[PDB]
């Protein structure tokens, strides 16, 4: 049923599964009009959708011509995602076809349901818990691709980098929630703690800076600080 | 007007005809009812007083044969039978009629309830419902479940009631998805009413028979069913005018006829709200959505 805290570990079994993230598919931004009047135009979104075990990132680019001329876009959205998704599944080999998809948000379950009728052996299952995907706009590299597509687009990156080269993928979800976590909270000092050292890079064909073994336990626990630090400025503790 | 003869009543039991019913006490020289109006269905149900377990019944109609009731002291209920021998059964009935031994169908001249519970209900679609061939009548009881509570377990008793599932591949057509789940006209029109029921009165006939049934076996299969044919046309945004103005009597005339301290084991919250406020047809059941606001206001 609900994935929560008590079953968390089913995530990194052999077992494959997706995370379905929808809140950056429909972005706007609002606007007055000339007449003062309030508008909104739309920006290009995204679908976020994670195997949290090998870190495989498969973003579908929204781009704002999806919207023409439709109506009650916000419904639209989550309808236009469980497509998208449906259709990725569709265009996998048997044998990567995933066994679970998990979406983030419960109105995401009878678009998804609806889509996948013809997979009844595929189980569509809300999540108990809050994770920060939201905050994947907040990747540079991510964003970049986002704004700048100028048609439908899927690109694929690994939200991991190599880190499994050297952690476990229970390990890398856990670095990967922190880091979006922090971001979501505060972007600015997230970004700063990520790149004040100018001796550490990214590597072209990654998300995330090369920190060391050392560096991730440094960085992490900068970024506890800030969640921390942040929680205690918005409640005043 | 038709006879229904008892041979006799040795049970204590609360005998049901149609939306009456009455207390037989244990061996009352009780032989039956009389002046049952010909041209409409019948059910004439029981509920044993030692066990009020089981309520069960039978459907029929009395220019299909002549029928009566005989207690099975093996089997515990009482069972419908057909009296094949036509003199014979004239002349037990004349007996018991002019000793004065049976109650008469108290049928108020004004009064059009049972037509109009029963206007599309013929007895050749209950008998493809509850499926036992050697018999002109049909007996359901409280326990009975449908093809679909078993999908989800002795198919000879089941209730063969049409399968309605708005998430299922039936009900979607590929590359329609989102247009057909939020709008289920569809399913409706195409698949159920063109396709499965060939007429909107067989549709209503289930509809009508899926509600009696819940209403006085308190059947649960069968209410499931009566709400979803309910909701199906409700979130359809091109239903026929005329079959909405049926449906608004039909329902007008269900709501009328609970019982008022049932209504917490035969009514569905989310269907019954969503059906009249958020829906399609929100707007299209005056007469239904009156008597359920002056009536059962709590469960909305
Ligand atoms: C009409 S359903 C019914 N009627 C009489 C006795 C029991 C039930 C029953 O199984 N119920 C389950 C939910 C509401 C009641
Ligand atoms: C006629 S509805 C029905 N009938 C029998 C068993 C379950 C249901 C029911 O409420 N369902 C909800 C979704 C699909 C099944």
């Amino acid at each position: 049923g609900a994935m929560n805290s008590s079953n968390y570990a089913e995530l990194f079994n052999n077992d494959i599964k997706l995370f379905v993230d929808d809140t950056n598919v429909y972005r706007v931004t609002v606007h007055k009009t000339f007449e003062g009047n309030v508008a909104t135009k739309a920006i290009n979104g995204c679908i976020f959708t994670l195997n949290p075990k090998t870190g495989h990132l498969f973003l579908k680019i929204i781009h704002t011509s999806v919207w023409a001329g439709q109506k009650r876009l916000s419904q639209l959205a989550k309808w236009k995602t469980a497509e998208e998704v449906s259709a990725l599944v569709r265009s996998l080999p048997k044998e990567e076809q995933p066994k679970q998809i998990i979406v983030t948000r419960k109105a995401m379950l009878d678009p998804l349901e609806v889509h996948m009728l013809d997979f009844p052996n595929i189980a569509i299952r809300p999540t108990e818990l809050r994770l920060p995907f939201s905050a994947a706009m907040s990747i540079d590299k991510l964003s970049d691709v986002v704004m700048k597509a100028t048609e439908p687009q899927m690109v694929l990156f690994n939200i991991y980098d190599d880190w499994l080269d050297r952690i476990s993928s229970y390990t890398a979800f856990s670095r990967l929630t922190l880091l979006l976590r922090a971001l979501k909270t505060n972007e600015e000092s997230a970004k700063m703690i990520l790149l004040s050292d100018p001796t550490i890079t990214i590597k072209s064909y990654h998300l995330w800076p090369s920190f060391t073994d050392e560096q991730w336990i440094t960085i992490e626990s900068q970024m506890r600080d800030l969640i921390l630090t942040e929680y205690g400025r918005k409640y005043n503790v | 007007m038709n006879t229904v003869p008892f041979t006799s009543a040795p049970i204590e039991v609360t005998i049901g005809i149609d939306q009456y019913s009455f207390n037989v006490k244990e061996n009352q020289p009780f032989h039956g009812i009389k002046d049952i109006p010909i041209g409409h269905v019948h059910v004439i149900h029981f509920q044993h007083a030692d066990n009020s377990s089981m309520r069960y019944g039978y459907w029929f109609d009395c220019r299909m044969g002549n029928f009566y009731i005989q207690y099975d002291p093996k089997d515990g209920l009482y069972k419908m039978m057909e009296e094949r021998d036509g003199a014979k059964f004239e002349n037990i009935v004349h007996n018991f009629k002019e000793r004065q031994m049976m109650v008469s169908y108290p049928k108020i001249d004004e009064d059009d309830t049972w037509y109009n519970l029963t206007e599309f209900v013929q007895m050749d679609k209950i008998r493809k419902i509850v499926r036992k061939d050697e018999n002109q009548f049909s007996y359901v009881d409280s326990s009975m479940t449908t093809v679909q509570e078993n999908e989800l377990s002795d198919p000879a008793h089941s209730l063969n009631y049409t399968v309605i599932n708005f998430k299922s591949r039936e009900a979607i057509r590929p590359g329609h998805e989102m247009e057909d789940f939020l709008d289920k006209s569809y399913y409706l029109n195409t698949v159920m009413l063109q396709g499965i029921f060939k007429n909107s009165s067989n549709y209503f006939g289930e509809l009508q028979f899926a509600f009696l049934n819940a209403m006085f076996f308190g059947n649960y299969g069968s209410s499931l069913q009566w709400h979803a044919m309910i909701e199906l046309i409700c979130s359809s945004a091109t239903v026929p005018k005329h079959m909405l103005d049926k449906l608004d009597e039909i329902l007008y005339y269900q709501i009328k006829t609970l019982p008022e301290q049932y209504s917490d084991i035969l009514l569905n919250e989310r269907v019954w709200n969503i059906c009249l406020y958020s829906s399609f047809q929100k707007n299209s059941l005056h007469n239904t959505e009156k008597i359920m606001e002056n009536k059962y206001p709590e469960l909305l």
